[PDB]
RNA sequence: CCAGUUGACACAAAAUAGACUACGAAAGUGGCUUUAACAUAUCUGAACACACAAUAGCUAAGACCCAAACUGGGAUUAGAUACCCCACUAUGCUUAGCCCUAAACCUCAACAGUUCAACAAAACUGCUCGCCAGAACACUACGAGCCACAGCUUAAAACUCAAAGGAC
């Protein structure tokens, strides 16, 4: 009963929702930065769809990632993305931040529904040395 | 860059449960071991500092590993007063 | 599985390295560790969107945005009726980990015996 | 801990995994997709 | 401690008693019984929403006068009424209200303050935290502003029960001050769509 | 993935490295030594390992 | 010429195994392949000697993702030359030379063997190299020696002390 197990794209995805390919889906990337959150939903073909970040929403300080910023900034994303024909995406969050889970909840609210998580954050494996030590 | 791009990494939603599907996914990463280090390197944590983290660490898991163990070996002994004679 | 720990200490025997330097003595204490409780997490967040959202569409009359204030404060309400029943679990059932009280007793009915 | 190895068999094992990753005999972000018919070898913590 | 730990208050209800019931009947009787209060007489005229207005427009104690101020005004009103209605002009009953609940329900709907402020800090600097509040205090908030309103006492010229009528009268038909207010509550919480996750409790 | 067994000497797995990366149509692949040479050392399973064997000394503190 | 997918893509290192004690006289060393290999089937034996030896600093050899002392500013206190941020010079590096320091601390010396003052790692039996038997002065001056010239190894002298010092 739906297999979580990576969906090969062998012969074949024999899974449908209103008409859509698990190959073709629109991707959605969801940048859930430290202090700040931002919703660029990314067409397969590289296309706009709903670039509303925090910035657009009226203030550009430690305001943008937060909770209920980022939910309706969420909800405004999937109207746009709504009122261009979307519905289903594959969420790819960036990044950890208060912008992760407020951010799909809000695309929910909207209309657009979630079918996979995926998550390619940075994970330099011993690579870029990060920033120094910082005190308080 | 050269992998594969969607294959990994693809914690499948359905039934609109995505709170479901996220914790599916936050137990994999723990599970596989990459969030602690992934908050560790948002900065650059010294030789001296790492090595101390990791023997910390290493020393509280072993810890918790032997009060799983005493506590797996002693739940029995939870009634009230079998005897009541003192 | 309880992994190996001999050549790990500072000993006479032990000719190695102290890989494990622990800051206190490993002794199975006779209490165990507290659990967390209380964090200023500000529920209702669904809700909240919703109302501000509508606000948003409308002004700030209570008879235009009723459909979704009277969910806002049914959310609310529920948020008070889950503090409450948290708060009262919490001398009733704790969920997750067990009360502390009980392994503390039992240990002092078997305390530890380290130095024979 | 999970897998229940010993030593040599686990270090010998980790440096053939690490030699087909780096030479190229397997997927090193990920795990073979041809190769998936395998019995619960390990007590996958995820997914139940 | 002024009162006695052995003496409790009673309880006026009566209605209820026309017709496990005789257990707690019981357990009643079986309790140390007071005296009821003067100015909170629960008795047939002892409505809650008019008893709590009265009791805010107490001063010096004097809870007697409130209630016959606040009588005096709703007799004003509905003698306004009247003369656009039976006094001066003729008997328009189709086209005139004389009931006072309708504004009491428009009040109780258009004058509640649904989101509280209160000034949480955290290392050094007040920021307003907009958190929601239940049926009670959001009742009270709205009770607390619009006696606040009614008392205006900066006029320097309008009396008490003229400035608690007028006051009434232009926050029946969906305006008033005490709209506004709420309206500015509702406009400033929403200035907050990020600052609403500095709380304690 | 072809597999071309051979005997070469000893001071020549550098050089055989080498050539095969400047090789074009070759994508990579380093030269192992022979798998079944290596004489396995005949293990049994893991061991019982035992407690901790005296860290701390006997006072009642 | 900034934030998000893809395409030619880092002279620094490898994450889960790292929940393993593995190898070296010490620091130290874990993604793979290799050129060689770790003396002692009697032990100790030089700081008049031989080999060296974390990082640290310097002269050239190129610059890097990142950071980079001092620096410029922003809010800051009477004051900040610091605690928050952006960029950077030498630098964290190798390709060629160095100086020769450490909390080099596991502050428990090597060899064969047995069952306590307090913190700590319970006591030792026989043998051996080095060191000490007051504190600041004294990681110093004076000597001696060093590719080192504000440096490094041993290293004091007069005065003050009623003390210095470790554990609970
Ligand atoms: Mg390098
Ligand atoms: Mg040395
Ligand atoms: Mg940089
Ligand atoms: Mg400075
Ligand atoms: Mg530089
Ligand atoms: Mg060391
Ligand atoms: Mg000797
Ligand atoms: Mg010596
Ligand atoms: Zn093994």
């Amino acid at each position: 009963k739906f297999s979580i197990y990576p969906p090969i794209p062998g012969e074949e995805s024999s899974l449908r929702w209103a008409g859509k390919k698990f190959e073709e889906i629109p991707i959605a990337h969801i940048k859930a930065s430290h202090n700040n959150t931002q919703i660029q939903v990314v067409s397969a073909s590289n296309e706009p769809l709903a670039f509303a970040s925090c910035g657009t929403e009226g203030f550009r300080n430690a305001k943008k990632g937060t909770g209920i910023a980022a939910q309706t900034a969420g909800i405004a994303a999937a109207a746009r993305a709504k009122q261009k024909g979307v519905i289903h995406i594959r969420v790819v969050v960036k990044g950890l931040g208060p912008g992760r889970l407020s951010a799909m909840h809000g695309l929910i609210m909207g209309g657009l529904e979630v079918i996979s998580i995926t998550d390619n954050t940075p994970i330099p494996h011993n690579g870029c040395r990060p920033r120094k030590a910082r005190k308080l | 860059a050269k992998h594969l791009k969607f294959i990994a990494r693809t914690v499948m939603v359905q039934e609109g449960n995505v709170e479901s599907a996220y914790r599916t996914l936050n137990r994999i990463l723990t599970m596989d071991g990459l969030i602690e280090d992934i908050k560790h390197r948002r900065y650059y944590e010294k030789p001296c500092c790492r090595r101390q983290r990791e023997s910390y660490e290493r020393c509280r898991r072993i810890y918790n590993m032997e009060m799983a163990r005493k506590i797996n070996f002693l739940m029995r002994k939870n009634r009230a007063d079998p005897w009541q004679g003192c | 599985a309880t992994p190996s720990l001999r050549g790990r200490l500072a000993r006479f025997g032990n000719p190695r390295k102290p890989v494990l330097k622990p800051n206190k003595p490993l002794i199975l204490a006779n209490r165990v560790g507290e659990r967390r409780r209380e964090k200023g997490e500000a529920t209702c967040i669904t809700e909240m969107s919703v109302m501000m959202a509508c606000w948003k569409q409308n002004e700030f009359r209570d008879d235009a945005c009723r459909k979704e204030i009277q969910g806002f404060l049914d959310c609310a309400a529920r948020a008070q009726e889950a503090r409450k029943m948290r708060s009262i679990q919490e001398t009733l059932g704790e969920s997750g980990s067990l009360l502390p009280n009980k392994l503390n007793k039992l240990l002092q009915r078997f305390p530890n015996k380290p130095y024979l | 801990h999970i897998t229940g190895l010993c030593g040599k068999k686990q270090k010998e094992i980790t440096k053939a995994i690490k030699r087909a990753q780096i030479m190229g005999f397997m997927p090193v972000t990920y795990k073979d997709p041809a190769y998936l018919k395998d019995p619960k070898v390990c007590n996958i913590r995820y997914r139940e | 401690s002024r009162y006695s730990p052995e003496f409790k208050d009673p309880l006026i209800d009566k209605e209820y008693y026309r017709k496990e019931e005789k257990y707690v009947r019981e357990l009643k009787k079986t309790q140390l019984i007071k005296a009821a209060p003067a100015g909170k007489t629960s008795s047939v005229f002892e409505d809650p929403v008019i008893s709590k207005f009265t009791n805010m427009m107490m001063i010096g104690g004097n809870k007697v006068l409130a209630r016959s101020l606040m009588i005096q005004t709703l007799e004003a009103v509905k003698r306004k009424q009247f003369e656009k209605y039976h006094a001066a002009s003729a008997e328009e009953q189709a086209t005139i209200e004389r009931n006072p609940y309708t504004i009491f329900h428009q009040a109780l709907k258009n004058c509640e303050p649904m989101i509280g402020l209160v000034p949480i800090l955290k290392g050094g600097r007040f920021y307003q935290v907009p958190v929601p509040l239940p049926d009670r205090r959001r009742r009270f908030l709205a009770m607390k502003w619009m006696i606040t309103e009614c008392r205006d006492k900066k006029h320097q010229r309008t009396l008490m029960p003229e400035k608690l009528s007028h006051k009434l009268l232009e926050a029946f038909h969906n305006q008033g001050p005490v709209i506004k207010r709420k309206h500015d509550l509702h406009k400033m919480a929403e200035a907050n769509r990020a600052l609403a996750h500095y709380r304690w409790w | 993935y072809f597999l071309v067994d051979f005997y070469a000497p000893t001071a020549a797995v550098e050089s055989m490295v080498e050539h095969l990366s400047r090789d074009i149509d070759v994508i990579r692949g380093n030269i192992v030594k022979h798998p079944l040479t290596q004489e396995l050392k005949e293990c049994e399973g893991i061991v019982p390992v035992p407690l901790a064997e005296k860290l701390y000394s006997t006072k009642k503190r």
